[PDB]
RNA sequence: AGCAGGCGCGCAAAUUACCCAAUCCUAAUUCAGGGAGGUAGUGACAAUAAAUAACGAUACAGGGCCCAUUCGGGUCUUGUAAUUGGAAUGAGUACAAUGUAAAUACCUUAACGAGGAACAAUUGGAGGGCAAGUCUGGUGCCAGC
């Protein structure tokens, strides 16, 4: 028949946003970005991802005609 | 009971307590002596702590030239003997090639006497002659022929001089003090102003004709036959960078 | 003692891309890391412009080149072949820092990822030789690179497996 | 500097500026006069979150700072130099978050 | 510096009123002014209720202050009010609650309100959950 | 099984002692339990158990090896009379705790410089 | 640092209060030993009461006035801790309250409830007494429990807080030196004022008696509201000697106040005034 | 005229701790002593080192992802699911030993000690969206706060 105090009353936290797993250990941080920017760089260029793996099952996502990305000499 | 700024050639460990201890009053001066304490403690390690330093002093194991001197803080300066009797041991306490008190194990038959320049020869009391030295044993009656900055060897048993090095032009000579400390040889030049600053200049084996304070100068013996032993090949400070060459 | 020195900005888009490079590789913790290992770069290649700028021949630039070449080969950034003094002014933070023992025993293998390198070596399991060394930032010697081996007092080496795989030895055999 | 050296000073509150502005948290409403201290004069201080303005109601020993506006608002009045910045001892911005407790 | 002189005003007052109430005893101590501060008094009230001397317990505090002359008659009082921040529950109007609202404690009944953006006092079914509120009741 | 490994020895007859430097190596215990070390040191030498001490330990990072000082005497006698207090109260075999410790003692004796009276008193 | 001689002497600038508190008679500082059962007050008490005064107190009840120092005294109160009936009005009351904490628990409700009841109603000079240290041989983890509640308890009240840690009871009294330690800070309490104790006349009762007829009585039968003198001794702003101020008192209700006499102190004076001692009534 | 604790305004920060064990110093003098000095506590002033997780397995989902003033470009090798599995740990806790004047801490270390690993990491900042709701303006059904 003793009382006690309970979690919120002995942190004295409150009213805040919900924050993030992803956001309290900083290595994990830096590396959930890491790892969608090493995934975001699959739309700017066309990075080498080892190679030909399987047999050649042909470039399997489209060739376009009418499209050429050379830098050309001004 | 003022410290932490030692003379640093004793080489004291800073991280150990705060202060360094002070040497009292006798035959040396302050910054060119070493007490039985910067000795025994930390440059040979034979007693660990202080106070077992005072009971090794106490039980009469020490005898600095020739009698006990039961004291830590007793400034036993350069050029006596130190003779363990325990250990059999013989610390002469000479200089070294970088500024240090290099040590010897002198043999007994050297350890018996002791040698040291003169600083002055005046008439005492009742016209008797009597010479000083540089550790402060007024002996009385010399030969007159002892000159102002000259050396005498004692004989240690009694107070008595057996022989003197009549410094001149040309006899070998040791050095203390100054920035061109343990250096060895005595013929090149031999300058005399008026008021200090001049020295019997040096010849070694690379002939360095140097120069210090006659202060800063005193004599052994003959040349090539010197009266005292001399640690590590009798320092001469070649070059690190030439010993790292050669070998 | 002060060692890591903010740079000349901190908030930049070509440095922020930087340190989420140099972190997400080589599996770092914050900035201090990084700040750290390019400004001990930065001071010793400081250092070696000086000696570039006076002139061969002297003494200090011969033995002094002597002994800064010494010293990075012995930590094994520079390369046994360029033992001139220009490469260690065109010395680079990304073979500075992949010295660490985080990125080393990942390249020795045993680990499997970067991240599990740190967290094993940090769960105290890595001993170069006989040292346990339970730090990431090492800058492990060229000479100590092959004695880099599970600890004999940890469950990956060869003692007694860990409280976990003894609790549920102990209760799957109950 | 902008009230000779210090960078913060005390301050008691003579009365709720506009607290009959109907929109809710508005520049008219989010204002007191408080009456600074070090010289003994009139001042218009900008307090933030309407919700929280009621902490303060009259001398409440409040704790001036400046404002600094980054930018260009909406609705902002200018004029208004100073924000509160704490309160009675404790900080209006440890009470909004309701970590702390006002004491009288 | 203003601090100071308000300090000085103050302080001069009570002086002055210190060194005008050094003067005769009857008046200037127990007509005047009355029993200052520190002053071992014994109080009697008629009409004390039974219960209070038939079971006093000595381990209970009697507190007495007295009254000054606005806060002696009844009505209502708007007040802002607030639940307490780790009360686990939110105050639902007409529920009675016990007030230390000064000397006198005592269960009432409020009715928690708001300003509806200022032009009118409409009356909540509940008090906000973390902010305040007008707040009015009958009592003292 | 542990072992232990003495190097640095140097002979001390200023104190009639050999004063060494101790490596125990124990590959999976805590440390080497100072009472148990210091009779199997006492037995690889010729000493007491009473004549012979270690006290600067330390274990090394990692656990494994632990390096620290060590001492042996002869004469027991002689060992009494060169070791200090708190090593001889450490062993059991000379003790001294009193009770006025700093304060109860410091004020004892300036009150006690102030009494300048013997036991004759009488009021 | 012209800037920070500017920026700290704000720290003196303050709402100008008002006080009256004379200096020729000033009351017992009425301290109020609060908190939760069981552990602490009784004990804490006997303790203050033996190095204030050289004698002990067994069985103590109510308000006890003892002095401390020259020139003026103070006041203990046990208050329950069962009751916000006295928690309240104890708080409300107060000027200086030593507020116990048990470290081998952590915090309790009714200290929680104090504390809130204090920091609305007025801050009194607030001093934390943590006892109950018999936590292990873990000097680590006793210097974990001390440091937490020291941050805590210097997040509920000012930070800056003192906070006196007592060891375990030898035979009914609490060890002496930090009793000592304690009573030193307590006789330099240097109290602060407050616009509702500088507003309305307040007083502790310490006696309690009903000179009600006893024939009077014995003929009406259990039924009178009878007449009742309270012994006390007022705090505050001056209660107006003429008879028929309004003065409520706790957990009744109001009355008048009927004739009212001042009485020879009970407590010291300085002697040069005597001239020209502990006090425990109730009991 | 120093240490510890206070006062210095009503709003503010270390303990009225331990000890001569180290360094020295003084005395008749190894042995006594020293708020010189050392040890501990408190300590986001500063500095260094870095834990809050690591590795797998499975399941569907694709009206789906991402980038560039716009129409364009590139990609399941992309996201959501305790579907889920065992391994490794030190924060702690603690026999013991270690350190030390004695004791704490670290260094060791048996036995305990992880899934929301709740053994609960924060401080900021940028945006939204929602009513039988509230308010202000007007050139309906709008614009703003
Ligand atoms: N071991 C230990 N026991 C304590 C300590 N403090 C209080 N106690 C015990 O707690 C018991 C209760 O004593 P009090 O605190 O004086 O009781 P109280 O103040 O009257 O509290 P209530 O009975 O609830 O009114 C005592 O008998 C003590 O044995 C402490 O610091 N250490
Ligand atoms: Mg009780």
């Amino acid at each position: 028949g003793k009382r006690a105090i309970n979690y919120q009353i002995l942190k004295n936290k409150g009213l805040t946003p919900k924050r993030n797993k992803d956001n309290r250990n900083s290595r994990v941080k830096k590396r959930k970005k890491y790892q969608k920017a090493q995934k975001k760089l699959k739309s700017v260029r066309a990075v080498y991802s080892g190679g030909q793996s399987g047999v050649y099952e042909g470039e399997k996502t489209g060739i376009k005609k009418g499209l050429t990305r050379s830098v050309k000499f001004k | 009971l003022k410290r932490l700024a030692a003379p640093h050639h004793w080489l004291l460990d800073k991280l150990s307590g705060c202060y360094a201890p002070r040497p009292s009053a006798g035959p040396h001066k302050l910054r060119e002596s070493l007490p039985l304490i910067v000795f025994l403690r930390n440059r040979l390690k034979y007693a660990l702590n202080g106070r077992e330093v005072k009971a090794i002093l106490m039980q009469r194991h020490v005898k600095v030239d020739g009698k006990v001197r039961t004291d830590t803080t007793y400034p036993a300066g350069f050029m006596d003997v130190i003779t363990l009797d325990a250990t059999n041991e013989n610390f002469r306490l000479v200089y070294d090639v970088k500024g240090r008190f290099a040590v010897h194990r002198i043999t007994d038959e050297e350890a018996s006497y002791k040698l040291g320049k003169v600083k002055k020869v005046q008439l005492g009391k009742k016209g008797v002659p009597y010479v000083v030295t540089h550790d402060g044993r007024t002996i009385r009656y010399p030969d007159p022929n002892i000159k102002v900055n000259d050396t005498v060897k004692i004989d240690l048993a009694s107070g008595k001089i057996t022989d003197f090095i009549k410094f001149d032009a040309g006899k070998l000579v040791y050095v203390t003090g100054g920035r061109n400390l343990g250096r060895i040889g005595t013929i090149v030049h031999k300058e005399r102003h008026d008021g200090g600053f001049d020295l019997v200049h040096i010849k070694d084996s690379l002939d360095n004709t140097f120069v210090t304070r006659l202060n800063n100068v005193f004599v052994i013996g003959e040349q090539g036959k010197p009266y005292i032993s001399l640690p590590k090949g009798k320092g001469i400070k070649l070059s690190i960078a030439e010993e790292r060459d050669r070998r | 003692s002060k060692t890591y020195s903010t740079p000349k900005r901190p908030y930049e888009s070509s440095r922020l891309d930087a340190e989420l490079k140099l972190a997400g590789e080589f599996g770092l913790k914050n900035k201090k890391e990084i700040y750290r290992i390019s400004f001990q770069l930065s001071k010793i290649r400081r250092a070696a412009r000086d000696l570039l700028t006076r002139d061969e021949k002297d003494p200090k630039r011969l033995f002094e080149g002597n002994a800064l070449i010494r010293r990075l080969v012995r930590v094994g950034v520079l390369s046994e072949d360029k033992k001139k003094l220009d490469y260690v002014l065109a010395l680079k933070v990304e073979d500075f820092l992949e010295r660490r023992l985080q990125t080393q025993v990942y390249k020795l293998g045993l680990a499997k990822s970067v991240h599990h390198a740190r967290v094993l070596i940090t769960q105290r399991h890595i001993a170069v030789g006989k040292q346990i060394v339970n730090i990431p930032s090492f800058m492990v010697r060229l000479d100590s690179e092959k004695h880099i081996d599970f600890a004999p007092t940890s469950p990956f080496g060869g003692a007694r497996p860990g409280r976990v795989a003894r609790r549920n030895a102990a209760r799957k055999a109950e | 500097s902008p009230f000779g050296g210090s960078s913060h000073a005390k301050g008691i509150v003579l009365e709720k500026l506009g607290i009959e502005s109907k929109q809710p948290n508005s520049a008219i409403r989010k204002c007191v006069r408080v009456q600074l201290i070090k010289n003994g004069k009139k001042v218009t201080a900008f307090v933030p979150n309407d919700g929280c303005l009621n902490f303060v109601d009259e001398n409440d020993e409040v704790l001036l700072a400046g404002f600094g506006r980054k930018g260009k608002a909406k609705g902002d009045i200018p004029g208004v130099r100073f924000k509160v910045v704490k309160v009675s001892g404790v900080s209006l911005l440890a009470l909004w978050k309701e970590k702390k407790e006002k004491p009288r | 510096t203003w601090y100071e002189l308000q300090k000085a005003k103050i302080s001069k007052q009570l002086e002055i009123n210190n060194i005008e109430y050094q003067e005769m005893t009857p008046e200037q101590r127990q007509r005047i002014e009355g029993f200052k501060a520190g002053s071992y008094v014994r109080i009697v009230f008629e009409k004390v209720p039974m219960e209070f001397v038939k079971n006093f317990n000595p381990k209970f505090p009697i507190v007495m202050g007295g009254l000054l002359p606005t806060e002696i008659k009844f009505g209502i009082v708007k007040a802002r009010l607030r639940r307490h921040r780790w009360h686990k529950k939110i105050l639902k109007t007409n529920d009675p609650l016990v007030l230390s609202l000064g000397w006198r404690r005592f269960q009432t009944l409020p009715i928690y309100t708001t300003t509806d953006s200022r032009t009118r006092t409409r009356m909540l079914k509940y008090t906000p959950e973390h902010t305040y509120c007008n707040a009015a009741f009958y009592g003292p | 099984a542990v072992t232990i490994r003495t190097r640095k020895v140097i002979s001390n007859p200023l104190l009639a002692r050999k004063q060494f430097v101790v490596d125990v190596l124990h590959p999976n215990r805590a440390n080497v339990s100072k009472d148990e070390l210091r009779e199997k040191l006492a037995e690889v030498y010729k000493a007491e158990k009473d004549a012979v001490s270690v006290f600067g330990f330390r274990t090394q990072f990692g656990g494994g090896k632990s390096v620290g000082f060590g001492l042996v005497y002869n004469s027991v006698a002689e060992a009494k009379k060169f070791e200090p207090t708190y090593r001889l109260v450490r062993y059991g075999l000379a003790e001294k705790v009193e009770k006025a410790s700093r304060q109860q003692r410091k004020q004892k004796k300036n009150r006690d410089k102030k009494i300048f009276g013997t036991g004759k008193r009488l009021a | 640092t012209m800037q920070r001689s500017s920026d700290v002497n704000e720290r003196k600038l303050h709402v100008p209060m008002v006080d009256r508190t004379p200096e020729d008679d000033p009351p017992p500082f009425i301290v109020a030993v609060v908190g939760p059962p069981g552990t602490g007050k009784t004990t804490l008490i006997r303790s203050l009461v033996r190095r204030m005064t050289k004698s002990t107190l067994n069985d103590i009840q109510g308000p006890i006035t003892v002095v401390s120092g020259k020139h003026r005294r103070l006041t203990f109160l046990e208050c329950p801790a069962d009751d916000l009936n006295a928690m309240i009005d104890i708080a409300k009351i107060a000027d200086l309250v030593l507020l116990l904490i048990d470290g081998n628990f952590g915090f309790e409700m009714e200290t929680m409830e104090f504390l809130n009841i204090a920091q609305h109603h007025g801050m009194p000079r607030v001093l934390g007494v943590a006892t109950h240290l018999d936590l292990f041989k873990s000097q680590s983890t006793l210097r974990a429990s001390k440091k937490r509640l020291k941050h805590r308890f210097w997040t509920e009240v000012y930070q800056g807080a003192k906070l006196f840690y007592l060891s375990g009871v030898i035979n009914g009294r609490y060890p002496d030196r930090e009793i000592l330690n304690l009573s030193r800070f307590i006789s330099v309490m240097k109290f602060r004022p407050l616009k509702w104790r500088n507003e309305h006349p307040y007083m502790l009762a310490d006696r309690f008696t009903d000179l009600t007829h006893p024939e009077l009585i014995e003929t009406q039968g259990l039924q009178i509201d009878r007449k009742v003198a309270i012994y006390g001794y007022l705090h505050g702003t001056p209660l107006p000697s003429a008879p028929g101020t309004r003065v409520h008192i706790a957990g009744v209700g109001d009355f008048s106040v009927a004739q009212i006499e001042k009485l020879p102190d009970p407590c010291p004076t300085p002697f040069y005034q005597q001239k020209l001692l502990i006090y425990a009534p109730m009991s």
